[PDB]
RNA sequence: AUCGAGAGGAUGC
């Protein structure tokens, strides 16, 4: 299991990482000394001499470059101390073990690989500075932040081999991935609470800008477009250049809530050819969602015009942004006066609603529901009774928060963040619990020495009337301690459940593999669909269309 | 005269406070840019080492010794040590330095930059003093020795330039707003209820104008005066800083126009 | 500003790590699992101090 | 330990030029240059008083990686008038406006008292 | 560890100012907030480089050979 | 031929739901070549689509269905990983059993 | 990282120059993403940081202990009367460029902790080395100029990618690979490879 | 160094758990990550 | 002159305990918003009171500034991570002579202490720099 | 319960269906009562399901689980894949689970078994049984280090 | 035994797996001084060298796909369709 | 080459719908009664309010690289103040004897509606709209 | 070199 099925190997290294937002998707920065290091065996061939003996002569210590070289014997020819090191004439069908150079295919994963999509070839750009570099939007699919996981990189080493990877690993034909029918890679972070805060309709770019982002996209035609304001001034809106980005005959169609063909809410998206219409540019349309962008290209133009439209939409996202600023103070956490005496006035009318219906459990008024104790139903009615003072609570500070609020604005791109982190930060953060009951009585009838036996309420039981903000108090601190510890508790050992099924969900289909008359079978030659997937189409390329033969009126079916 | 118009209002030995009318925006940054990084100095960068008994380690200290300022006023006919036709360094690309202490008394000896030594030519150009601020007349403060430790030391100050590295440059803090009521509307200012009485007024404000409520926007109007301030380490003097910063990005602009002529 | 509390061994500086465990000699009863044959347990750990 | 030694900001390397200029194939009139061992306090310049000029219809600069130091000037001009010109006429330009702040300053400073 | 030179972050030399900040709190009676400003350290990163800076220098010293 | 038909149904009554006579001509009004096209493409478009022999679909499912295990932590029902666990396991032991009579 | 578990790598490196600035001139020593905030939710570092500020100004010690009467209200009354807007934004200007900035930045003194781990102990790299005695396998570590790991978990993307011709050789060509023969009746390694 | 001259093994119902009678003795918060998370305590 | 007790887990049982020993039982007789929302008095037998609640906390959760502002697990990374930051690890590093130390090159005290910082030492051995940060979505490293 | 429903007039519509949730499982008699429809009743033992209503029953009733756990978080798994993994364990003609006991017993060569749970013992009654192994499994040929009949490896390649 | 000329269902088209290994089969050849069967307008890495071979269906290989019984089918690389 | 609708509308609301450098405005048409118009305007480039009546144009006139100005020496289609260029999306069939036509110019929209425009508001990429007064 | 313990890094939002 430890020596067979996994072996240590050569031709392999491994670095930190970290984000390079300058880089195309399917590349990899390598630290120059391990390009040093690693090596490709080349065959001698009049194609090559040239590029391959000025290597040799390069020697194994400047960039490009090699150690060893290998002849007819088959000797080893020791590039780094040798007699005749700077001479060697190379004679066909030798070969020269160069350094990795750029444009290399590489196998480049992160443990813990639970993925065809945690192991992909990228291509190599050798850089200064000795971290392994990659384009955020590479991020899901390997699970990386840059707080300092490392990763690891190998190494092809027949001709074969490398095809193997570039035609199969390579990471643009992952971009619309199998398990879930959608795309994995999506536009992440800054890209994302920018490609934002480029959109909206007050948002217009005037010349200066305009000229360097459209020169920005790599692939710009040199074309300007003619500006959407041509009076007083002559502006640009942000969807006007961000749409540079967006190749051609790329159609999308959306409507959310209020989303009606105008949208006074800028509501929905709609994407017409290279350009955009009307509406928002956010997680929906950019993230790899469904019905988005990222999903469309790929089917529609390939994979390559996808991978290359990440790179595109950031080049230019970044640098709006590089120039607008975004941040976030404590000030995008504090709300209104008049609506902290509404939170805290919703609060009080929870906290007295428990205490009348403690009052009424204590004098055995409070009817049993069916098929459960008297006291299961206090303790559910308290729940739910606290849960919702929170969410009301909660709520009533997204009410209070402006659009100009940061915070409140990454939540609206989907960048980072949702509701409750609001609600928690700002408002009142909520019941603690452990094994789903509410703090228990570690001590006999009470939870802390600083309470009274027999006391069921609110403060004494685990609900942190405070914000995050405002400051929880020492009884508070110590329960939401006694919850967030349960957090970490499961994290080291949901993770080792986690991993022993799917070793096993991994060693139980192992070998079941789609055969050349489209069955489905094992090693013993036994079906087990006939089919696959019911239908023997590859999951990759399917996605969801509404049957409307389904629905409507039989009346409106006829019509 | 013609164009840029500069004016101060206040100046010292290490402040020109300056108000700088008519230029491109684009410009006035070059120019700040350029202040901090590319105008040559002269600073510390070899330390031959003898004895150190310190409880200060070698590599520190040579460290400590690089950010010392010395005095780069004749710096500009001071030769690059890249350059000068010498195996490592000379006196037409050098300034040599020594520093000794010893302990000598029970209470702590101070080792200053006033210790500080220079030993080569100066072919009388003024360079390599090391600066004193100082009141009491101490400059900087290298390092402390309690009764039995030595020092010995050779530093070889070289022309070099803050984009090779913060000791080289020759300012530190530069001050610059433009347009202090927002009327370019570059920004926008963040609120919880009154904008105008949650941000402050910058000083820049009695100068320029108010906007009175009943005017529309300003559109086509561009940027105009720079509420600029140049404070000194001083190695340079102020006045030398703005007025060399002008001349290197002028030089350097200029290499290109030569480069041209050289294609 | 050391505080001690180590010692020192082949000249490592070595710590004792407070173990833990439950206490003897003290009585507790314990509820006992369904396709057992026993309902209520109660236990005591006796050892000499 | 693989870190790039500094003078690699401002020193040229070896059979590099401190420009390489080439013409974009995509528009007519258009042309590409590159800037070797600069940045944007020259990239920025350069640019901005490029399109005082009226007759340069683009302008734009671009550091492509901060890595490097390098950064892309690509211009296009009004038919005939060759861009080396509009970059020549507008390196100039600046070289006044300094010339003239230099002075104009000089004589301010000499005014002062302190 | 001795005073730095140059506060990392504006770049003005601070080193020759420890001694002085010494003598303008515990001598002439001030708080170390007139204190700073006394030696001409407006500006609050280099107003840090002194505050909180702390000269343990002091007690390496006190170790003798 | 007859697990042919089969395999296809579905996609089919689709098919002829938006290729419905009213609506090719009245909805989105096509012509002659362009629907040629709309066809001759449909019919690569799909070939496309199906499972390449070779395809090593034992380990997809795995991982498929593993890794969004991975993703689970933390109204009473047995849930969530453990759950997970006592479907894999076939559990004789199971924590909630239940009837749900219509 | 800081002290708030908001812990991080160096990215990049800027200078002076690039960085951006605010109108007092200062620039700042590090930049953190106003991302790594919300999902966290440490607020207790954007506190720090306001008090810090105070503290910086004031020349005091700022009072970080748990439980007291100590308000964001109550510092920023504070930072108010010294100067700047009460919650810690400063108007800054991109330093490319010169442009203002259209948005106000939060920007602080805030104590933080240069943590172990630094890149150049860790980066390790092998093209073929030492082997292990008993199986012929490469070595484990770093330290002995090592052997990355295949993992058995990793095998299985290989099968799952379907690149069978890459599995071989990195468990072949690369890890061991060894020539040994067979007898063609009793099928076992009996035969004396009398070579030559 | 103050830290680990603190420290709490305890070897193997619910034990990693805070629990209500550590206020005061144990420390909520600090102890360390995934292996033997919540066993070792601080004092 | 017995002013104070020990008291252990099991007699913890028995007792009834007040947190802030003022607010907390004088009278009972114009409100700051600001200000978090604390429980009440509801108990009259108090025997005991605590010396400070901040002592329910432990050596590197005490170089926590504002914990009770943070969400929970965070406490115990920066409890965690304590532990591999970098400084001065004793006075006289230069004297001992064991595999690896790393000292600052110039560490400090923070801008924000705890008031329990005073008896860790903390102010004195430091390890950390009071860096100027900026957070803001810069050019997107 | 809710439920979605056809009105005559062609439309879906809202007609909302009391139902009756339960603590524990015999259908082997809940479903033979009265008042109650036998075609539509649920248990959520899969289990049961299987002894009652037949093998393929039981198939569906085991993919509803697996995926009422899946989305249950909020996923979506595309149907091929627990599919896929339901089959699996159904076609061995009864319940045949992903652990030592079910699945990993099955003939198949032995080299393979050998790489999961039991290691030694699989081979050493499979040293006495005198198997014979195949050499078709992933596992088998990963262990001699060969091309693993797998993708790239389904074919030969001749000229 | 064999399987004839005619009476083939095996996807007529090209499986991935087939022509990456078929791709990379030549571009081994190709890197090894083997002679080369197309016009190198301007090429020459060996694997991109046989993405020209293939786009121009000259490449002397067949394909054997094996059935699960035993069996097996012949597709020289001219006769493949390839999509993709 | 030429104009394609002309008309003088009545200013009926103007609505801030949360923004600061565009309104959303409905104005409706002076003469014709079965006619209205919906529409983004950059109301800090151009000031507009209650009971304002300002005249549109439509003009598809006076495609390569969008030169500068220069037409300080060149022809403009202008005496108008305020004037955007962008593209129409769907020509919409609400009964009659009657038609409208949306509009974005880049993002900034315009709903129209009326019957006349059935020969002139083509569908196709060119489109300007000329406001002044 | 080999066997043995222990501390720590990545997922903990
Ligand atoms: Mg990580
Ligand atoms: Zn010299
Ligand atoms: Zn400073
Ligand atoms: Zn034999």
């Amino acid at each position: 299991r430890g020596n067979l099925m996994g072996k240590r190997v050569d031709f392999s290294a491994r670095t930190v990482i970290s984000g390079d937002p300058n880089l195309e998707l399917d590349q990899v920065g390598v630290p120059k000394s391990i390009a040093k290091t690693l090596t490709y065996p080349e065959v001698v061939t009049p194609y090559n001499i040239d590029r391959l003996t000025q290597l040799v002569r390069n020697g194994p210590n400047e960039h490009p470059g090699a150690k060893y070289v290998i002849r007819d014997s088959g000797d080893r020819i020791d590039l780094r101390y040798s007699k005749r090191a700077g001479d060697i004439q190379l004679q066909y069908g030798w070969k020269v073990e160069r350094h990795i150079m750029d444009n290399d295919p590489v196998l480049f994963n992160r443990q813990p690989s639970l993925h065809k999509m945690s192991m992909m070839a990228h291509r190599v750009k050798v850089i200064p500075y000795s971290t392994f570099r990659l384009n955020l939007s590479v991020t899901s699919p390997y699970n990386a932040d840059f707080d300092g996981d490392e990763m690891n990189l190998h190494v092809p080493q027949s001709e074969e081999t490398r095809a193997e990877l570039s035609q199969l690993c390579a990471v643009p034909l992952q971009i619309v991935s199998p398990q879930s029918n959608k795309p994995c890679m999506g536009i992440v972070q800054d890209t994302l609470c920018g490609i934002r805060k480029l959109t909206l309709r007050d948002t217009f770019i005037e010349l200066d800008q305009v000229l360097n982002m459209l020169y920005w996209v790599p692939d710009w035609d040199g074309v300007i477009p003619t500006p959407a304001i041509i009076k007083p001034k002559p502006l640009w809106s942000g969807k006007q250049i961000l749409s540079v980005a967006i190749p051609n005959g790329i159609h999308l169609q959306r409507f959310d809530e209020g989303t009606t063909l105008l949208s006074p809410k800028d509501n929905g998206m709609l994407i017409i050819d290279g350009q955009i219409i009307f509406g928002v540019v956010e997680k929906k349309t950019v993230g790899s969602s469904n019905g988005g962008l990222i999903h469309v290209v790929t089917r529609e133009k390939g994979p390559q015009v996808c991978a290359k439209l990440f790179g595109n939409i950031q080049k230019v996202v970044n640098f709006w942004l590089l120039h607008n600023g975004f941040s976030t103070g404590i000030g995008d956490t504090i709300a209104d006066g008049p609506t902290m005496r509404e939170i805290t006035e919703t609060i009080a009318e929870a906290k007295k609603k428990v205490l009348d219906v403690t009052k009424e459990a204590q004098a055995n008024l409070l009817t049993a529901k069916h098929g459960m104790t008297l006291r299961e139903s206090f303790e559910d009615n308290v729940v739910r009774f606290l849960n919702e003072a929170r969410d009301k609570a909660g709520r009533l500070a997204e009410v209070n928060l402006k659009d100009l609020n940061n915070v409140k604005q990454m939540v609206m791109a989907g960048s980072k963040g949702s509701f409750i982190n609001i609600a928690q930060m700002s408002a009142c953060v909520g019941q603690q619990s452990v094994e789903g009951k509410r703090i228990a009585f570690g001590f006999v009838d009470r939870t802390l020495p600083h309470f009274s036996k027999d006391d069921y309420s609110p403060e004494s039981k685990g609900f942190v009337e405070n914000s995050y903000l405002r400051g929880l108090t020492p009884q508070e601190f110590f329960f939401h301690a006694m919850g967030g510890r349960e957090g970490l508790i499961d994290t080291a050992v949901k993770t080792a459940e986690t991993g022993y099924i799917q070793r096993r969900l991994v060693k139980a289909l192992e070998d079941i593999m789609v055969h050349y008359d489209n069955t489905t079978r094992n090693s013993l030659g036994n079906v087990i669909q006939f089919i696959y997937g019911e239908d023997g189409m590859d999951a990759a390329h399917i996605e969801k269309q509404s049957l409307d033969t389904i629905g409507g009126s039989d009346a409106a079916f006829e019509k | 005269e013609e164009g840029p118009q500069v004016k101060i209002r206040e100046a010292s030995k290490d402040n020109v406070d300056f108000i700088l009318s008519n230029v491109d925006l684009a410009m006035a940054n070059s120019l700040r840019r350029v202040m901090i990084a590319e105008i040559p100095t002269l600073a510390i960068d070899s330390v031959e080492v003898e004895t150190n008994t310190t409880v200060l380690a070698d590599e520190f200290i040579a460290h400590r010794l690089g950010l010392i300022p010395l005095q780069s006023m004749d710096i500009e006919q001071l030769e690059y040590s890249r350059d000068c036709f010498c195996e490592d360094h000379c006196d037409k690309c050098s300034v040599v330095l020594t520093l000794q202490a010893f302990g000598e008394s029970e209470s702590t000896t101070n080792v200053y930059s006033k210790d500080l030594v220079i030993v080569s030519n100066l072919m009388g150009r003024n360079i390599g003093h090391p600066i004193i601020q100082d009141k009491e007349g101490n400059g900087v403060l290298i390092c402390k020795l309690r009764k039995g430790q030595e020092l010995k030391l050779t530093c070889v100050a070289k022309k070099g330039i803050a984009k090779e590295h913060a000791k080289w440059g020759p300012a530190a803090a530069i001050e610059f707003e433009y347009d202090p009521w927002n009327k370019l509307k570059h920004t926008d200012y963040w609120y919880e209820q009154d904008s105008a009485k949650e941000w402050p007024q910058s000083k820049n404000c009695e100068y320029e104008d108010p906007p009175n409520e009943g005017d529309p926007f300003d559109y086509k109007a561009q940027a105009d005066t720079f509420y600029m301030n140049v404070e000194s380490v001083g190695s340079i003097p102020v006045d030398q800083v703005v007025v060399r910063g002008i001349d290197t990005l002028q030089k350097k602009v200029a290499s290109i126009l030569l480069a041209l002529t050289q294609m | 500003f050391d505080m001690g509390g180590y010692f020192i061994i082949n000249g490592s500086e070595k710590v004792l790590i407070a173990q833990e465990r439950s206490a003897g000699n003290i009585v507790q009863v314990f509820k006992k699992a369904a396709p057992s044959p026993i309902s209520h347990v109660a236990e005591i750990r006796s050892a000499l101090e | 330990m693989n870190a790039p030694d500094r003078f690699e900001l401002f020193l040229l390397g070896e059979g590099e030029s401190k420009l390489k200029i080439d013409p974009d194939t995509k528009a007519p009139n258009a042309v590409v240059i590159t800037f070797e061992k600069e940045d944007h306090t020259l990239g920025n310049l350069i640019r901005a008083e490029l399109l005082n000029d009226r007759k340069v219809l683009f302008a734009a600069y671009k550091v492509e990686h901060p890595f490097f130091a390098r950064f892309k000037l690509r211009i296009q001009t009004t038919e005939g008038y060759d861009p080396k010109d509009a970059l020549k006429n507008a390196c100039n330009s600046i070289i006044n406006k300094l010339g003239a702040l230099k002075t104009n300053f000089e004589t301010e400073w000499n005014l002062q008292t302190l | 560890m001795i005073v730095p030179v140059r506060c990392f972050s504006c770049g003005k030399v601070v080193g020759d100012k420890w001694e002085s900040y010494l003598n303008l709190l515990q001598e002439d009676e001030l708080d170390e907030g007139t204190a700073l400003s006394r030696l001409g350290l407006k500006r609050y990163c280099c107003r840090r480089m002194i505050l909180t800076h702390v000269d343990l220098i002091e007690k390496f010293l006190r170790y003798n050979p | 031929q007859n697990a042919q038909r089969d395999a296809v149904t579905l996609f089919c009554c689709l098919l002829r739901s938006r290729l419905a006579t009213r609506r090719v001509l009245q909805e989105y009004r096509l012509t002659k070549q362009a629907f040629d096209w709309v066809l001759s493409n449909i019919e690569a478009q799909f070939l496309r689509s199906v499972v390449h022999p070779g395809e090593m679909v034992g380990v997809l499912a795995a991982q498929s269905i593993g890794e969004p295990a991975t993703q689970m932590t933390l109204k009473k029902v047995t849930s969530g990983v453990p759950r997970l666990k006592e479907i894999l396991n076939v559990a004789k032991n199971m924590k909630t059993p239940s009837l749900t009579v219509y | 990282a800081s002290r708030h578990g908001q812990k991080g790598t160096i990215g990049i490196t800027y200078r002076r120059e690039d960085m951006p600035f605010t109108a007092e001139g200062i620039v700042p020593d590090l930049i953190i993403n106003p991302h790594a905030i919300p999902s966290r939710m440490t607020v207790a570092h954007l506190i720090e940081c306001l008090l810090s500020k105070v503290a910086a100004l004031s020349g005091n010690e700022g009072d970080a202990s748990p439980f007291t009467d100590i308000t964001v209200e109550g510092i920023s009354k504070l930072l108010r009367e010294h100067g700047y807007q009460s919650r810690g934004f400063e108007v800054m200007y991109n330093g490319h460029t010169g442009k203002k900035l259209m948005a106000q930045i939060f920007f602080g003194p805030t104590y933080y902790q240069r943590l172990r781990h630094m890149v150049d102990d860790k980066i390790h790299a092998r093209a073929r080395g030492p082997m292990q005695v008993l199986t012929r396998q490469p070595v484990e570590g770093r330290s002995r100029d090592g052997g990355l790991r295949f993992g058995e978990m990793e095998r299985d993307c290989m099968i799952a990618h379907g690149a069978a011709s890459f599995l071989k050789e990195r468990l072949m060509e690369a890890s061991d690979a060894f020539r040994v023969h067979i007898c063609g009746i009793c099928g076992l390694m009996t035969v004396i490879a009398k070579l030559n | 160094t103050l830290s680990h001259l603190r420290r709490t093994n305890t070897p193997i119902a619910k034990p990693r758990q805070l629990h209500n009678t550590h206020w005061g003795l144990v420390c909520p918060a600090e102890t360390p990550e995934g292996q033997a998370c919540g066993l070792v305590k601080n004092l | 002159e017995g002013l104070v007790e020990y008291i252990d887990a099991e007699e913890e049982e028995s007792i009834l305990i007040a947190m802030q020993p003022e607010d907390l039982e004088p009278a009972e007789a114009d409100v700051d918003p600001a200000k978090r929302i604390r429980v009440s008095h509801h108990a009259t037998t108090f025997t005991h009171c605590e010396i400070h609640p901040s002592m329910i906390l432990g050596v590197a959760a005490s170089i926590i500034p504002f914990p009770d502002h943070n969400q929970s697990p965070r406490n115990t990374y920066q409890s965690a991570m304590g532990k591999q930051a970098m400084g001065v690890f004793l006075t006289n590093y230069n004297v001992r002579m064991d595999t690896m130390a790393n000292i600052l090159y110039y560490p400090q005290k923070p801008l924000g202490t705890t008031r329990a910082m005073e008896y860790l030492k903390f102010r004195e051995l430091p390890a950390g720099q009071n860096a100027i940060v900026a957070i803001a979505c810069y050019s997107g490293y | 319960y809710d439920r979605k429903v056809p009105s005559p007039t062609g439309e879906y519509v809202k007609e909302p269906e009391w139902v009756l949730e339960t603590d524990g499982v015999n259908l082997s008699e809940v479903m033979t009562v009265p008042g109650i429809d036998p075609t539509r009743i649920y248990t959520n033992s899969f289990i049961d399901i299987m002894e009652v209503l037949g093998i393929e029953a039981g198939r569906a009733a085991l993919y509803k689980e697996v995926y009422n756990v899946i989305a249950s978080d909020g996923s979506y798994v595309n149907y091929r894949h627990m599919a896929l993994l339901v089959d699996v364990m159904t076609t061995q003609g009864g319940l045949t689970s992903v652990t030592r006991h079910g699945f990993n017993r099955s003939n198949t060569g032995a080299l393979m078994r050998c790489s999961f749970e039991e290691t030694v013992e699989i081979l050493f009654e499979a040293g006495a049984s005198a198997e014979l192994d195949d050499c078709r499994g992933v596992s088998e040929n990963v262990i001699l280090g060969q091309m693993a009949p797998i993708g790239t490896g389904a074919f030969d390649v001749m000229i | 035994k064999a399987i004839p000329k005619d009476q083939r269902a095996t996807t007529p088209y090209m499986t991935k797996y087939e022509r990456a290994r078929i791709l990379g089969t030549r571009a081994l050849q190709i890197s090894m001084n083997a002679p080369v069967f197309v016009d190198l307008e301007g090429e020459t890495d060996p694997l991109r060298i046989a993405m020209k071979e293939l786009a121009e269906k000259k490449i002397p290989l067949v394909i054997r796909r094996y059935l699960p019984d035993g069996s097996f089918e012949d597709w020289s690389v001219e006769e493949l369709i390839v999509d993709l | 080459s030429n104009t394609l609708f002309d008309d003088i509308f009545q200013v009926s609301e103007v609505d801030p719908g949360r923004y600061n450098k565009v309104c959303r405005i409905e104005a409706a048409s002076t003469t014709q009664d079965q006619c209205k118009l919906t529409l983004d305007i950059n109301v800090e480039l151009f000031p507009v309010a209650a009971q304002d009546s300002l005249t549109v144009t439509i003009a598809s006139s006076l495609t390569r690289s969008w030169r500068p100005p220069q037409a300080g020496d060149r022809s403009l289609a202008d005496d108008y103040d305020y004037v955007m260029y962008g593209t129409a999306y769907k020509f919409e069939e609400v009964s009659k004897d009657l038609i409208a036509v949306y509009y974005s110019f880049g993002g900034l929209l315009m709903r129209l509606e009326g019957n006349y425009r059935n020969l002139n508001n083509l569908k196709q990429e060119n489109a300007y709209l000329l406001i002044r007064r």
